[PDB]
């Protein structure tokens, strides 16, 4: 809860990549895509809709960690 | 003779650039090989690969150099204030005096979302607010503008016109820009520094 | 017949715009000749490449 | 007011209109504005016409007269300095020799 | 001579007083703000002034920690201090029961005397200072920031706030001029306040190692 | 040309091309034109999904 | 100075005999006693420069006068032109304007 | 006669040339000393010189005389001045990070192979940068395990 509440661009890129890799492997879609043959477009639509089932696990350098949901974080 | 001298100067420039390219390539290689280990952590402390801390905070404050709007400054308060006044002109709200501006600034700054912000940026905001309030006071003293809002020439209120809505918009925009202009954790700051020094 | 002017913004940095009819009527037509060499040599034994 | 130039549309430094758009309304609006500019400026530049000729670099009569006068004055002053240094004492500037 | 030598002596005395005030020893305001006229009143000539004895100081005590703790300062008259002078100073400190001593050399220290002073005794701490370095105060320099030695509680709070260890803090050599000026040992931490371009300040920390 | 600098830090890869550039203002800043010939050579592995 | 023996031509050194200082050679018994004073001056070069510099009149040894700068538009200026880069197709400018103690320095 | 005129009678032996620079500010024209020497302590120790406002270009002398933080500040100022001399500007955070990396072990360590070996610990990077065989054989002798951090 001490880190920045904004979702950085690196986290955005990694979440989008993981979601695209999952959707490419026959993962269920939660945004009811309309003629999107590109998995990255579906991942971006899910990110804009805030429906990505991925929780970022931010690790502190000492060893502590904290979980943040995509819908909980702030996107730009 | 003049053509020969011009060709001499051109060849001097060419060989100078030829040596400069190689020298800067070697320097850039060394700088990147030395600085590629640093990275910005989540606790706002730049640490090396072995875990040793190089800086407790990047640049002393923690702002992104790529998102630096001013000359080594996060925001240009004058331009932001002008943009806020231009984008959101409220014609149905009266102008603010010096005391009212200071009061509303102190009332808005003491909210919860402004607590997590750095103290230096808040002090700069207070200084800019005091300066613009002094400017408004000087204008109203030069043109005899009364703070009660009953002056017959209303065009006098158009010299330095400010409304609490514009004040809130300016403060929120400055806070959002200062929050989004901070160093994002995980960025390879060392490589960026090496490249921005070598280029 | 070159005309020094800006046209369609396809000659921004050192580029040039060519005329289709000029290239169609033989302007700039070039020929590239390449060589392909092969050798049929006889070895130590009484045999040859055929 | 004002006319666009490198100080406002170029990649020189801050205060660029595209930079203001990027910092105020996001990346997409700035990209769209740059695309519209890159699609508009060539069309108008071709429809108006912009050319350079030998007559755009030729000097005028007054310019030639001024150049001749300046060359004469400079050569006279250089000859005076040469004569002062070679024969006599020349005022030596601080931090350097007479030559 | 007799004009620049007394000025150097007065400036060295003022620098030593400032160093003792920064380290926490007991010094009155008169000793800190000592004009050249008062030094001339004490001694205005070089032969009248006594480097080995008239310049020594014994009233330096750590009033903040313990008044019983005493620190001594020596001003050897010879340019190069030998083994015999170091032994005489050590036996004088033994007689007077003093553990902390400074030695303001005039030109330098011989390598044998340096090696002996290094391993004199763990209880007898002696620090060598060249007068050429003491002619200017390092703290008053514009490039040198403000350094404050933090106590064990502050070090513990720093390690707890960032969840760090001792070896993870930035290092600073014991032979650093500021380190010898403050007389910090291995394991102590110093907070440094760098003046930024704006009205704010940058707080950093360094461990002596 | 050693192993570290020639084969570890920097190494050659496939699925890449090299071609001369030419200006085209009718495209966006985030878009780049690719020839048809190179596009038929550089392939992308897409996984069959629903 | 450098003296040589008339006999063999080798260099003469100065030593002390039984009566007075004398020049002598190391390869022959030739000697020469010193009668009167002998001197050899060298007249080393003295420091003639006062090492005073930086005058405003001497500093303003430049062409730039009564121009317009995009910083403070003061007349007195100081321009410098550089052409030592082939990668940069245009040239390079450096303008300074310290008429009202501004001290600008840009590209 | 070969070395009698070449003996020093007054001044610092390390100092080779000192000139009187003047600033012609509209308020007042002030005088300063520009010394082409490699001894800052001696210059600060001389009478009449305000040592509190004395700087230098050699980072090693500043480090040895006024501490590691003064050396870091000198490095930052010198890099910024050298960059401004060419008309190009760099954000101060980059040079601050560079100086902090060069001055985080208490000693100014260069970007050369010596400073890079003294700062870093990874064997693979030291081998890849310079002195491959020497570093590899030294690591094989020491048996130092290298992590993947
Ligand atoms: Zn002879
Ligand atoms: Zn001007």
């Amino acid at each position: 809860r001490i880190t920045t509440p904004y979702m950085t661009k690196y986290e955005r890129a990694r979440v989008l990549g993981t979601r695209a890799l999952q959707i490419a492997m026959c993962a269920p879609v939660m945004v009811e895509l309309e003629g999107e043959t590109d998995p990255l477009l579906i991942a971006m639509k899910e990110l804009k809709a805030r429906k990505i089932p991925i929780i970022i696990r931010r690790y502190l350098p000492d060893g502590s960690y904290e979980d943040w949901g995509v819908d909980e974080l702030i996107i730009t | 003779t003049e053509f020969f001298f011009h060709t001499m100067a051109g060849r001097e420039g060419l060989v100078d650039t030829a040596v400069k390219t190689a020298e800067t390539g070697y320097m850039q290689r060394r700088l990147v090989k030395s600085l590629e280990d640093l990275c910005s952590q989540y606790d706002l402390t730049v640490r090396s690969s072995t875990g040793d801390i190089i800086q407790f905070i990047y640049g002393g404050d923690g702002l992104d150099p790529a998102a630096m709007e001013g000359k080594d400054e996060p925001l240009e308060f004058k331009r932001v204030l002008d943009n806020i006044k231009a984008v959101f002109p409220c014609p149905s709200e009266p102008a603010l005096s010096k005391n009212e501006l200071i009061l509303t600034t102190e009332s808005i700054m003491k909210k919860s979302e402004f607590l997590c912000c750095q103290d230096s940026f808040l002090q700069e905001i207070k200084k800019f607010i005091k300066g613009v309030s002094e400017k408004i006071k000087k204008t109203r003293d030069k043109y005899g503008i009364n703070d009660n809002g009953t002056t017959e020439p209303r065009v006098l209120y158009q010299l330095d016109r400010i409304t609490p809505t514009q004040v809130e918009k300016f403060l929120e925009t400055c806070r959002d820009k200062y929050m989004r202009a901070q160093m994002e954790p995980g960025s390879a700051v060392g490589a960026l520094c090496a490249q921005s020094i070598g280029e | 017949t070159v005309a020094v002017m800006s046209y369609s913004g396809y000659d921004i940095e050192d580029a040039l715009v060519l005329n289709k009819a000029s290239l169609d009527r033989g302007f700039g037509r070039c020929l590239v000749y390449k060589n392909a060499k092969c050798t049929l040599k006889r070895y130590t034994n009484q045999t040859f490449d055929k | 007011s004002g006319s666009m130039d490198k100080g406002t549309l170029g990649s020189g430094s801050k205060n660029n209109i595209f930079y203001i758009l990027l910092r105020d309304w996001g990346q997409n609006e700035a990209a769209d504005a740059m695309s519209r500019l890159a699609r508009l400026a060539p069309v108008y530049l071709s429809n108006r016409g912009f050319s350079i000729g030998i007559g755009d670099v030729t000097p005028g009569q007054g310019l030639l007269k001024a150049k001749y006068e300046l060359l004469n004055a400079g050569y006279k002053k250089c000859d005076e300095y040469i004569e002062a240094l070679n024969t006599g004492k020349l005022q030596q500037q601080p931090g350097c020799t007479a030559e | 001579d007799d004009e620049e030598e007394t000025y150097r002596l007065w400036k060295i005395r003022k620098t030593i007083m400032q160093l003792c005030h920064d380290r926490g020893y007991l010094v009155t305001q008169d000793e800190l703000d000592q004009t050249l006229e008062e030094f001339k009143a004490q001694s205005g000539d070089k032969p009248s002034e006594g480097r080995p004895r008239r310049t020594d100081l014994t009233v330096l005590v750590a009033h903040n920690d313990d008044p019983t703790d005493q620190m001594f300062v020596f001003f050897p008259e010879e340019p190069k201090v030998g083994i015999k002078t170091i032994k005489v100073y050590c036996q004088r400190m033994q007689e007077e029961n003093i553990t902390r001593a400074l030695i303001v050399v005039q030109q330098g220290m011989t390598p044998s005397a340096k090696q002996s002073l290094v391993d004199m005794a763990p209880k007898y701490i002696l620090e060598q200072f060249l007068q050429q370095e003491l002619l200017i105060n390092i703290t008053e320099h514009e490039l040198v920031p403000e350094h404050v030695v933090m106590t064990k509680e502050e070090v513990t709070e720093l390690l707890a706030r960032y969840k760090l260890r001792e070896n993870q803090l930035p290092r600073i050599q014991a032979g650093d001029p500021v380190a010898r000026y403050f007389g910090i040992k291995r394991g102590q931490v110093v907070k440094i306040i760098r003046p930024s371009e704006t009205a704010g300040r940058y707080i950093t920390y360094r461990l002596v190692q | 040309q050693g192993r570290f600098r020639g084969n570890l830090s920097g190494k050659r890869v496939d699925f890449s091309g090299r071609t001369v550039i030419s200006p085209d203002p009718n495209l966006r800043i985030d878009e780049v034109a690719v020839p048809v010939h190179v596009a038929k050579i550089l392939t992308f592995p897409e996984k069959v999904n629903k | 100075m450098l003296l040589f023996c008339p006999g063999c031509g080798n260099g003469l050194i100065v030593e002390e005999g039984q009566r007075c200082h004398r020049f002598a050679c190391n390869t022959c018994p030739y000697v020469h006693n010193i009668t009167r004073k002998v001197t050899n001056r060298k007249y080393p070069k003295l420091k003639e420069v006062d090492d005073v510099l930086g005058g405003a009149a001497a500093w303003e040894n430049v062409d730039s006068t009564a121009e317009s700068c995009p910083k403070c538009e003061h007349p007195r200026a100081y321009f410098m032109q550089l052409q030592t880069r082939s990668a940069d197709e245009p040239m390079t400018t450096f303008y300074k304007c310290c008429n009202a103690q501004c001290g600008h320095r840009w590209r | 006669k070969e070395d009698l005129p070449k003996v020093v009678v007054q001044g610092i032996p390390e100092v080779s040339r000192a000139v009187i620079h003047i600033d012609e500010q509209s308020g007042k024209e002030k005088y300063k000393l520009l010394v082409e020497g490699d001894n800052l302590r001696a210059v600060m120790a001389t009478h009449g010189v305000k040592g509190t406002r004395t700087t230098s270009n050699n980072t090693y002398e500043v480090e040895k005389t006024l501490g590691i933080e003064a050396a870091r500040t000198t490095i930052i100022n010198e890099i910024q001045y050298t960059m401004v001399n060419h008309g190009m500007s760099i954000d101060r955070r980059h040079v601050m990070l560079l100086s902090d990396l060069m001055t985080y072990k208490g000693e100014v360590l260069g970007i050369t192979r010596f400073g890079l070996a003294k700062m870093k610990e990874s064997v693979l990077m030291l081998a890849s940068f310079e002195k491959t065989a020497d570093h590899l054989f030294d690591a094989a002798y020491f048996g130092q395990k290298d992590s993947v951090c």
